[PDB]
C-alpha cells in the first residue's frame, strides 16, 4: 500500500458534509452555543465511521481505539473546522449554515478567546497554503498521535508511521526544493501543538458550560466529554 | 454511544 | 548566522543545572510540593536568560517575548527534565539529588498522570534516541512557537533549519531524514498536553494552600 | 517580576 494509496483512502474516508438545519438568523447567547454542541455531536458520529475507515484503525484493540477517539475528538474537530475556515480570512466555517464572526463569539464569555486561537491557526495554514491531501493525513495524524500511549500498540506506531510517510510522499510531489520540504513539513507538524492547545481551552470551557447545564449536550457529545 | 458505533456499520 | 553556529551558540546558552537537595525524610504531600516549585522558580529565572540568549530574541518587541515566556516555561522545564531522565529508563531527574521514582508520585493527589505522560514521552524520546544536539533544536523551538510577528516567523525557521541541518548531519538516508523530523515533531504536541495538565494540576495546588506559589512561579502560572 | 528579569538583568 504506497503513501499514495493510503492518501486516497483518507479521501474515502472523509465524512459527510454537516450542516444544522438552523434557518439563516441572528445569533444570541442561548442559540450560539445550542448550534455549536448540536453540530459536534452530528460530527462526532461522523467521526467514528471515519475513523474504522482508516486502513488498520479497526484491528487495534477496543481499549486503543476507544482511548484514541475520547483524546482526540476536539483536535479533529477543529482541524475541520479550519480546512473549511482556509478560504475565508476572518470567518469560522463551522457549516454552511452557522458561519461566525470574532464578534459575534463576543456574546459568550471566554469563547472570544478561543475563536482567536482557531482563527490565528486557520491563518497560519492559509499563509503555507495548506494543501487537501495534506489536510488529510495532519488529521490522521491527529487521531493516531492523540492519546499518550503490546500487539495491538506495535500497530499504531506502524499505521502513525504510514501516515507520516504519506505526509512526506504528499510535500515531495509539490515538487518543491528538498530544503524548502524539510521546512514545510516542520511547520504543518509545529501547527499540531497549537491545535492541541485550542482544544485543551474549548473543552474547559464546554465542560464549564456542561456544568451549568446551559448547552443541551446530546448524548454522544457527552460521553466524549465526561471521558 | 462511542463503543456501540466503533462495533456497528 | 549558519545552522551550525546557531547550534553551537544554543550549546553555549544551556543554563547550568540547578542543584536541590531531595528532603530528608520520605516525600509527603507538601515536602514534594514545595521541592518542585522551589526548583521551578529557580530554572524560571536562568530559562529568561537562556531566552535571551537564543539568536533574534531580545529583538522581538517585550511584548511578544512575554508571551512566548508565559504560553511556554512549563513545556522548556518539561523538555528540559524529560533530557535529564533520558538515560534512566522509569526515573525522572528533576535534579542531581532529586531523582523521583514514579511510585513517589502519590503523596501527591493526580500527580502521578502528570509523571506518566512524562515518561512516556521520555521514553519515545529514548527509543528514538534523540541526540543532545536535536533537543538544544527542540527546545528552543517550543520557546518560538508557543506563539515583529514577521521576525519571530524567521526565527522559527532558523531554528527549524538547523534541526534539519543536525539530522542530516547524522548519514541516514534522505527519506529517513524526513521521518525523524517528523517523529521528533509530533512529540511537541504531547509536551503541550503535558504542560497543560500540569499547569491546571499546579493552579489547583495553589488553591488548596498545599504549598506556596512564589512571585516569578505565580506570575508565569497566571500569564 | 517577568518583565524585571527580561529587562533590569
Ligand atoms: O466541526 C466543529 C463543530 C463544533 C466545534 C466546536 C468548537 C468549540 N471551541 O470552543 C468551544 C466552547 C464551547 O463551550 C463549545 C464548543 C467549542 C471548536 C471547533 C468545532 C468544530
Ligand atoms: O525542571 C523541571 C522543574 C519542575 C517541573 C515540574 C513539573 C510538574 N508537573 O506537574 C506538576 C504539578 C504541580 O502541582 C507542580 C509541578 C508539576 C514537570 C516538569 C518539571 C521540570
Amino acid at each position: 500500500l504506497s503513501p499514495e494509496q493510503l492518501v486516497l483512502t483518507l479521501l474515502e474516508a472523509e465524512p459527510p458534509h454537516v450542516l444544522i438545519s438552523r434557518p439563516s438568523a441572528p445569533f444570541t447567547e442561548a442559540s450560539m452555543m445550542m448550534s455549536l454542541t448540536k453540530l459536534a455531536d452530528k460530527e462526532l458520529v461522523h467521526m467514528i465511521s471515519w475513523a474504522k475507515k482508516i486502513p488498520g484503525f479497526v484491528e487495534l484493540s477496543l481499549f486503543d481505539q476507544v482511548r484514541l477517539l475520547e483524546s482526540c475528538w476536539m483536535e479533529v474537530l477543529m482541524m475541520g473546522l479550519m480546512w473549511r475556515s482556509i478560504d475565508h480570512p476572518g470567518k469560522l466555517i463551522f457549516a454552511p449554515d452557522l458561519v461566525l464572526d470574532r464578534d459575534e463569539g463576543k456574546c459568550v464569555e471566554g469563547i472570544l478567546e478561543i475563536f482567536d486561537m482557531l482563527l490565528a491557526t486557520t491563518s497560519r495554514f492559509r499563509e503555507l497554503k495548506l494543501q487537501h491531501k495534506e489536510y488529510l493525513c495532519v488529521k490522521a495524524m491527529i487521531l493516531l498521535n492523540s492519546s499518550m500511549y503490546a500487539d495491538s500498540s506495535r500497530k499504531l506506531a506502524h499505521l502513525l508511521n504510514a501516515v507520516t510517510d504519506a505526509l512526506v510522499w504528499v510535500i515531495a510531489k509539490s515538487g518543491i526544493s528538498s530544503q524548502q520540504q524539510s521546512m514545510r513539513l516542520a511547520n504543518l507538524l509545529m501547527l499540531l501543538s497549537h491545535v492541541r492547545h485550542a482544544s485543551n481551552k474549548g473543552m474547559e470551557h464546554l465542560l464549564n458550560m456542561k456544568c451549568k447545564n446551559v448547552v443541551p449536550v446530546y448524548d454522544l457529545l457527552l460521553e466524549m466529554l465526561n471521558a | 454511544k462511542l463503543v456501540q458505533l466503533l462495533t456497528t456499520t
